[PDB]
RNA sequence: GAGAGGA
DNA sequence: CGCTCTGCTCCTTCTCCTTTCCTCT
DNA sequence: CAGGAGAAGGAGCAGAGCG
């Protein structure tokens, strides 16, 4: 009965979603675990994401042959692709309200296994091209704008928010039957 | 649903579908011939008509199908293109020219019989009870066959129990490709068999190679949770590490170096076997981006199902079931032919064009329309021998069918009604396979099930029953949109370990998400379907042995209307009864009020149908319009079929078509090789309402003889008959024989 | 029986997303993704009825009865954003689930 | 029984479907006799008397443990022990690539050890462990299945479905000299070609006279003869 | 389709299973049958 | 085995590491495991089915 | 054109798979009569029915029979069509059998036959297997140019 | 026939809900399948000797079939009484759809009459999936001949 | 040559 | 005492058959 | 286009003898 508004924000340009295939939920009560996180490279008009996570060497690292047949790899590398997706909202809460801003791209990230390439190129060293193969060849021809990360954060919040229903585009000139006919 | 939707036609709606949509569709996909010289020329087919010639503002006159029988002409008419040549001036210009002449089924859009009402037709010598829906070619009546195939671009896994050997091949089949990517179990380990690959390729690798690099989410996306099934795909699992480790890139270059396709410009290894990936593996499915996720779970299901087969078989899909089965008509097949010869008379165009300016000098380009003329014989010449002969030669699909198209059979009416609505089946012989000849139960309503040539094509053969209508293709693209707002999580925003946790939803045979409360989503499409927000053909069931909720829209499904039923009750509701006795609702209102819908042999597996409207139990989702709609034209001949035994059954279907008897009001004005007529026939006594619907009471073939059933002079012993005279005298059986001998007084060269 | 299990089902997926909900107001860094119809029909609010059921609107009267989503897991889901190619990817947070809307009849 | 039984008689054909192999037992007035017979003309696998096969590793070395529940055998009262199944395991390791050493710790719990390269130990011992739970520990590996049918007048015996009519002759708990199979190769390899002989002609006139014609034997006789 | 001499011979219609066992003969005719009771057998 | 390692998924591998230890490892990850020994089990239950006994 | 008259020989079906030969032609003198001087056109063999299980053709026999008596066309239709018993009705409102079974005088001798006999209108098509077309017999004539053989 | 309808329903629900003795040689399905069929059987024979013992004298079927001119009982039982299971290939008509023969009786119904029982005598008239079935058989035959 | 009865 | 032929035995991949004809067209 | 059955080469081990 009691009325729970939500309202939808402006586009804030793209913001993107990452889904970790790997990384689970804790199996506990208390799922608030999160990597350290750095080195994140990025890739327009191909849409790739790169994500690097340092890995701890005092547990289970094998020191010998990460060097041996690999370089000083520490770091498995993520790599996606940020597929678009329609329709998708990304949701928080401010106030009794809900809060909505488009997402329009979604990347699962899976490992990538960068040295192995590297090693496997190291060693053997000693025309419309249509289709994906052309797609794939941007992907290897130019790339690797790098990037920053950051650790919480409030501007995006508040630019959100400063929305406060002063366009609330209640008009409608349609109905259900209308809407009905025309998905 | 006879008056609206006729017996013959499926030839009739796919001729002028062809005639209206695949003539322009091959148009602007050959509308742009170039030369290596001279970049500013081309020519550009604006428009295609059939007997239009511009404006016009009435179609060409057509000579008439009694004429062109009796002359041994052709019944065609000519096909006018429009045309964009440019000069040496840079001036562009139009033209509409002939560009040949396309054979006209008889009774289609563009036949002058084309509503035509008892005067017309007489004036014509045009018999008003012919079906129509075949050619005359060379003055003879060529019908093409109905041609039923197995399902394109669907899986279909065979458990060979023989050896121990299950597989998943799936016949994709694009405008261009067409190959089988079976999916073998050697050696208790998943395959990949391709007919452009080496042999024998693993399944990891395949998966890691299609972007499901992880090598758990293969378990999660091959066996779910099930631990009788992780261990049978464990064995597998570790033949991407034994050779060696793999990445996506490795696994592409494996698979690639192995690919036996030959490249005509050169192409880097790891680049040809991503392209064994983006199109040679599955022509069906296309991925020409940078995300392989569609595919990779499309093999993922694959294995999935031949995992299922090998854990427990049984769970397997029989070929012979009807749903597994489509319908190409006569309008998909010279669609085929059209776009061969289109692209042969464009290649030959430009290769003349290009002879002729090769000239480095005073290159004229007036008259540069003289050579199109010139080969425009050949398009025609080859179209009618193509559909003459019933041999059709392709190149680009490399594929040979002969005997497509039959001489239309004139013994009696019935039987020139059910040379039409006939379907011939691919199987060449099927010596000992007592599979195909069988009668599934699944066919019930879609096929008659009394009506094959009984002898070596028994079981082979198949009529169309009634109430019965061949789909077309509706859409692919809204209806991924329809789901996605139906409620459906798209395929790039599900986990695998999830995916198999509830219903995914499959649209025509390539996995789109999965969506929770699948009963809900099937009950809202239906409701938008009967409604009329999508066309009525789409189809949407429920599978449970995997949890699924198909949507199938492609066209050759055989669909049959039933009476919607609600809780307990059905929804015609005895006033639209009345409504349709009086004159209005004329059975397309009845789909737009949501009355009665159309059922294909999939659908029915969700539903409960009721024989008759005393049998609804407050359960059943539908209900039959009549059960003797299971009898094609030529078995409702029979009277009182139901108390007889099923052979004689067929063997009156079998020998009813070659009753001698009235054949056609124009018999008279008819020269044919072989005609049998008879002096008196008589209207049968015990009629059938299916002979009032086929007109078989108005040319019967027979006489209501005084039979006594007796044991008499002995010359009757063993289905021998005791004819009486003095009513053969007053005449009972005369009949006529007429033939026809044709002479040609040919001029010779000198 | 599919029916009845359904609805149950509903009925436990209204009951958890109005707890969520209500749990999540605090916004450390917390987000939560709907999908929603395109077209975009033209907002409302998420009305909540008696007995625990929710329905969505829109300036246009639609009722868009559709509530939960998978309750997909082990698979750690953030999101981030993009500032005019400078720097930029400023980690947003993650998301706790999913809510899919559908129009209804 | 149909015309495909008389064209495997007729094309002599050195496999047929479903090959039957009755034999009588010496001992039928009881089921317990026509049980424990019953049990040494099977193919019995490790898997029903397993009761569960792990791999476990150690510091430097790695084995597969299978434990057989001697509940298993004394409820099936079959005729072997845990050295019987080590030798099988050895004997039957043709299919498997090797296996030289057997150990016992304690009620019945056998260990295949596997030592030496790099992954050969795994792999090995992985496959080993897939290949371990499907060995023919008694019986004949030739055989699909037995089935005890009771025939009238209180008789009863074993039917056969394999190719093992020398072993099933062979084996104690049954009379040799009244043991016969379908498959007319199989007696003229075990018996001579006079029992083929036999075999054709009698194999020829229960297929037509189960079908209720009325062939002369004579003609069956004949066509025996041309044969051998 | 060249019909070489194996073709000639071979087949179900070759000449040893169509011209040497089994020809066509002359002096022979083919119609349809009919009863009579009044004919005697032989 | 059937055991998958963090961060990479891939299938677990035992090698004869420096003086033919075996260890418990994934290729093409910077992770090991210094073996216990593996004492927990990869036990396999194979589903036997009920018998009956007549001696 | 050549205009065919049913010689014997001529195949005919029944319409329920009772295909047959033209055994004999008789006159009509020598045919069953009932009382109103009514012969069968044809006389068809009361064995094919036992063995083949056509009621089908009995019952279209009867609704034939009633419903010309009646000056109506009746319905056999696969799942329905005219009932039995209202056949039946008006087979005995005219006076005749229930079943249908006349009872008629033998054309030779010219007494009664001692069995009620099955008589009523039955739909016979003729089919176009006809002797004067397959009919063929050779002494000499043509021979193969290749092997010499007819 | 009720009698037979009714043991064959509570067969069908003892194998449903709980589980039935099964035959020494078969499994649990194919002791029930044999069941149904072994009862179908008896039934359809006693009412078969019943029609036959209650046909009258000078009956032309009757005749027929015992002086051996043509047919035999059990054809004109099938005429008169009823045709009761139509095997094909060895047993009841198989799935032609999922776990259902038609879609016109429940999902994984097993009883008679939803798999190929005709309770209807040729003269009484087939029902529309009796007909069916009957097709079924008969087409079985004919490619057998071929 | 190949399309189809036919027994 | 390993080494090196023979020899045997699988194992795979290859080849030759599928009523009668009896018509028409 | 399926089904059945042989003949012919690789290929992987026992077995024998040996300098
Ligand atoms: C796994 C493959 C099974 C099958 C191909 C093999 C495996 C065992 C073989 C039989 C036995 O050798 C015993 C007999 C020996 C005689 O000489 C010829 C017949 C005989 C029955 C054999 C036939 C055939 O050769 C069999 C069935
Ligand atoms: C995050 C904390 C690190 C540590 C506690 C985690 C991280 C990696 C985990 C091991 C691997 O998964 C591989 C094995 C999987 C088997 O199922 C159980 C044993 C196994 C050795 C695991 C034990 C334990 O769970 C480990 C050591
Ligand atoms: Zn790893």
């Amino acid at each position: 009965i009691e009325e729970f508004p939500l309202k939808i924000s402006g586009e804030e340009e793209s913001l993107h979603v990452f889904q970790y295939a790997n990384r689970p939920r804790l199996v506990g009560r208390k799922p608030a675990e999160h990597p350290f996180i750095s080195a994140a490279r990025y890739k327009p008009k191909s849409h790739l994401w790169e994500i690097d996570i340092p890995l701890d060497e005092q547990a289970f690292y094998n020191k010998d042959k990460a060097e041996s047949e690999w370089n000083g790899v520490n770091v498995q590398t993520l790599k996606g692709v940020g597929v678009e997706n329609n329709g998708q909202y990304a949701a928080f809460v401010k106030d009794m309200q809900v809060y909505l801003v488009p997402i329009e791209r979604v990347a699962q990230l899976k490992p990538f296994f960068k040295y192995i390439d590297d090693a496997n190129v190291t060693r053997k060293q000693e025309n419309r091209l249509t289709g994906s193969l052309l797609a794939h060849k941007v992907a290897d021809e130019e790339a690797n704008i790098e990037l920053t990360w950051a650790e919480g954060t409030f501007e995006q919040f508040k630019d959100t928010i400063v929305k406060e229903a002063e366009d609330k585009t209640l008009v409608a000139l349609e109905k259900q039957e209308d809407y009905i006919d025309n998905l | 649903f006879l008056k609206v939707k006729g017996l013959v036609k499926q030839h009739l709606d796919s001729f002028n579908y062809f005639v209206d949509t695949d003539l322009k569709k091959i148009i602007k996909a050959n509308q742009l011939i170039l030369s290596d010289v001279d970049p500013e020329f081309y020519l550009k087919y604006v428009d295609i008509r059939v007997g239009k010639k511009s404006s016009s503002s009435t179609k060409d006159y057509l000579t008439p199908p009694h004429e062109c029988r009796l002359r041994d002409m052709t019944y065609s008419a000519p096909i006018y293109v429009d045309i964009e040549y440019t000069r040496g001036r840079n001036i562009i210009m139009h033209k509409d020219v002939e560009i040949g002449r396309m054979p006209i089924m008889l009774r289609s859009n563009k036949c002058i019989l084309y509503d035509a009402d008892e005067s017309k037709m007489a004036k014509l010598n045009e018999c008003p009870l012919d079906p129509g829906g075949y050619f005359i070619v060379n003055g003879t009546e060529k019908v093409i066959l109905v041609q039923e195939q197995l399902s394109k671009n669907r899986i279909i896994v065979e458990a060979d129990e023989k050896k121990g050997i299950v597989q998943a091949s799936v016949t994709s089949s694009t405008h261009e490709r067409k190959s089988k990517t079976y999916v073998i179990t050697k050696n208790g380990k998943i395959y990949l068999k391709h007919n452009s690959i080496a042999e024998e390729i693993p399944i990891a690798i395949v998966l890691k190679a299609c972007g499901i690099l992880s090598d758990l989410e293969i378990m999660q996306l091959v066996c779910g949770n099930d631990s009788s099934y992780q261990d049978i795909f464990a064995v597998n699992l570790e033949e991407s590490s034994k050779l060696d480790i793999y990445t996506q890139q490795q696994a592409l270059e494996y698979i690639g170096a192995k690919v036996k396709t030959m490249r005509r410009q050169k192409l880097t290894i790891l680049q040809e076997g991503i392209e064994a990936i983006a199109t040679t593996v599955i022509a069906h499915l296309t991925v020409e981006a940078l995300d392989f996720r569609e595919k990779a779970l499309y093999i993922a299901m694959m294995t999935r199902r031949v995992v299922m087969a090998m854990y427990n078989p049984k769970m397997i899909d029989d070929r012979d079931y009807v749903g597994n089965k489509r319908l190409e008509l006569a309008g998909q097949l010279i669609s085929l032919l059209f776009e061969d010869l289109f692209k042969k008379f464009n290649n030959d165009f430009k290769l003349s064009i290009d002879k002729v300016l090769k000239k480095p000098n005073r290159a004229m380009e007036y008259d540069a329309l003289l050579s199109i003329n010139v080969h425009s014989n050949n398009i025609t010449s080859g179209l009618n021998r193509a559909i003459s002969t019933g041999n059709w030669s392709l190149k680009r699909f490399k594929m040979e069918r002969a005997g497509v198209t039959h001489v239309l059979s004139r013994l009696s009416y019935i039987s020139a009604l059910g040379m039409m609505t006939r379907i011939s089946s691919q199987f060449e012989k099927s010596r000992k396979v007592s599979g195909p000849r069988a009668l599934q139960p699944s066919q019930f309503g879609m096929l008659c099930t009394a009506d094959t040539p009984e002898g070596e094509a028994c079981g082979l053969v198949k009529n169309l029953a009634l109430m019965t209508h061949i789909t077309t293709d509706d859409e692919e693209e809204p209806i991924k949109k329809l789901c996605y707002v139906l409620g459906v999580e798209d395929i790039t925003l599900i986990d695998s370990a999830s995916l198999h946790l509830n219903y995914g939803v499959y649209l025509n045979g390539t996995l789109i998400g999965s969506i929770r409360f699948p009963t809900k989503f099937v009950t809202q499409f239906r409701h938008l379907r009967r409604t009329g927000k999508v066309s009525e053909f789409i189809s949407i069931y429920s599978n449970s042995h995997q949890m699924a909720v198909h949507i199938a829209t492609d066209g050759g499904r055989i669909c049959r209307p039933l009476i919607i039923v609600s809780d307990g009750q059905s929804r015609v509701k005895d006033i639209h009864l009345r409504k349709l006795l009086d004159g209005e609702l004329d059975f397309d209102d009845f789909l737009k009020l949501g009355l009665v819908e159309y059922l294909d042999v999939n659908e029915e597996n969700d539903s409960y149908i009721a024989l008759y409207e005393k049998d609804i139990v407050p359960s059943m989702t539908h209900l039959e319009i009549e059960p003797f709609t299971i009898l094609g034209a030529v078995a409702g001949l029979i009277p009182y079929p139901h108390h007889n035994q099923s052979p004689r059954n067929t063997y009156q279907c079998a020998m009813g078509k070659q009753a001698i008897g009235a054949i056609a009001y124009n018999q008279f004005k008819r020269i044919d090789t072989l005609l049998y007529l008879m002096t008196y026939p008589q209207q049968p006594m015990v009629k059938t309402k299916t002979i009032e619907l086929i007109d078989y009471d108005k040319l019967p073939a027979g006489q209501n003889a005084t039979v006594a059933v007796m044991s008499y002079s002995g010359y009757d012993i063993e289905d021998a008959l005791v004819l009486n005279k003095s009513s053969i005298d007053r005449g009972f059986g005369r009949c006529e024989t007429r033939r026809k001998t044709t002479t040609v007084l040919k001029r010779y060269a000198n | 029986k599919e029916a009845a299990a359904e609805l149950e089902l509903l009925n436990a997926d209204h009951q958890h997303i109005l707890r969520k909900l209500k749990k999540m107001n605090n916004k450390p860094e917390r987000f939560m993704v709907f999908q929603l119809p395109t077209r975009l029909p033209a907002v409302g609010s998420i009305r909540v009825h008696k007995s625990g059921k929710l329905s969505v609107k829109i300036g246009n009267v639609v009722m868009d009865i559709g509530k939960g989503a998978e309750t997909t897991f082990l698979q750690d889901v953030i999101a981030l954003s993009i500032a005019d190619d400078a720097s930029s990817a400023e980690l947003l947070g993650r998301v706790d689930g999913k809510i899919v809307v559908t129009p209804q009849i | 029984l149909g015309v495909p039984r008389i064209k495997e008689i007729i094309n002599a054909s050195k496999v047929i479907s479903t090959p039957i192999i009755n034999a009588v037992l010496v001992n039928d007035n009881d089921e317990r006799a026509a049980r424990v017979v019953k049990g040494r003309v099977e193919k019995t696998l490790l898997s029903d008397v397993a009761f569960y096969v792990q791999d476990v590793y150690k510091d430097n070395l790695s084995f597969i443990q299978v434990r057989i529940d001697l509940g298993t055998i004394d409820k099936l009262q079959l005729e072997l022990t845990i050295e019987d199944i080590a030798v099988a395991i050895t004997r039957a390791s043709k299919l498997k690539i090797q296996a030289s050493d057997v150990n016992i710790i304690g009620k019945d719990r056998i260990a295949i050890n596997v030592f030496p390269s790099e992954n050969d130990v795994f792999y090995r011992m992985q496959q080993l462990r897939r290949a371990l739970p499907d060995v023919v520990v008694k019986g004949l590996p030739d055989i699909s299945r037995a089935v005890i049918n009771i025939r009238d007048d209180g008789k009863r015996e074993l039917l056969v479905e394999g190719y093992g009519l020398r072993d099933v002759m062979c084996t104690d708990g049954v009379i040799g000299s009244r043991t016969t199979t379908n498959h007319v190769l199989e007696v003229f390899s075990v018996l001579g070609i006079e029992a083929a002989r036999y075999s054709i002609i009698r194999e020829i006139n229960y297929t037509m006279s189960n079908h209720g014609m009325s062939v002369d034997p004579r003609h069956i006789q004949l066509l025996g003869d041309v044969m051998t | 389709p060249i019909r070489g001499f194996c073709q000639r011979l071979k087949g179900k219609q070759g000449r040893f299973r169509g011209n040497l066992s089994g020809k066509r003969v002359d002096f022979s005719g083919r119609t349809v049958i009919s009863p009579d009771p009044n004919l005697s057998i032989d | 085995m059937l055991s998958f390692c963090p961060s990479c998924n891939n299938m677990l591998l035992i090698t004869s590491g420096d003086s033919g230890v075996y260890t418990l490892a994934c290729r093409s990850c910077p992770y090991e495991f210094p073996i216990e020994g593996i004492e927990i089990y990869d036990r396999k239950k194979l589903p036997r089915k009920e018998v009956d006994d007549v001696l | 054109r050549q205009n065919r008259r049913p010689e014997l020989g001529d195949k005919f079906s029944s319409r329920h798979g009772q295909k047959g030969v033209c055994g004999i032609i008789v006159k009509q003198e020598d045919m069953p009569f009932n009382d109103q001087g009514i012969v069968p056109d044809i006389i068809m063999n009361p064995h094919g029915f036992p063995s083949r299980m056509t009621v089908g053709k009995m019952i279209e026999l009867i609704s034939g029979k009633a419903g010309v008596l009646n000056g109506t066309l009746e319905y056999g239709t696969c799942f329905g069509g005219s009932k039995l018993e209202d056949m039946s009705k008006i087979l005995v409102d005219q006076g005749f059998n229930y079943s249908g079974k006349d009872m008629l005088y033998s054309g030779i001798t010219g007494e009664c036959l001692q069995a009620y006999i099955f008589f009523g209108p039955i739909y016979y098509q003729k089919l176009k297997h006809m002797v004067l077309d397959k009919m063929h017999a050779r002494a000499r004539g043509p021979r193969a140019v290749l092997t010499r053989q007819p | 026939v009720e009698i037979a309808y009714h043991k064959c329903d509570e067969l069908i629900t003892l194998f449903n809900k709980g589980e039935l003795e099964t035959q020494p040689g078969c499994n649990e399905e194919q002791t029930l399948e044999a069941k149904i069929g072994g009862l179908l059987s008896k039934v359809r024979e006693e009412v078969g000797d019943v029609c036959i013992n209650e046909l009258d004298n000078w009956n032309a079927p009757l005749i027929m079939a015992t002086c051996g001119s043509k047919g035999s009982t059990l054809n004109v039982s099938q005429m008169v009484a009823v045709v009761g299971q139509q095997i094909i290939s060895g047993n009841r008509v198989p799935d032609g759809f999922q776990d259902r023969s038609l879609p016109h009786f429940p999902k994984n119904s097993k009883t008679p009459q939803s798999k190929g029982f005709v309770r209807n005598s040729f003269f009484s008239g087939l029902s529309p999936p009796e007909f069916l079935f009957h097709a079924i058989s008969g087409r079985e035959g004919l490619v057998d001949t071929a």
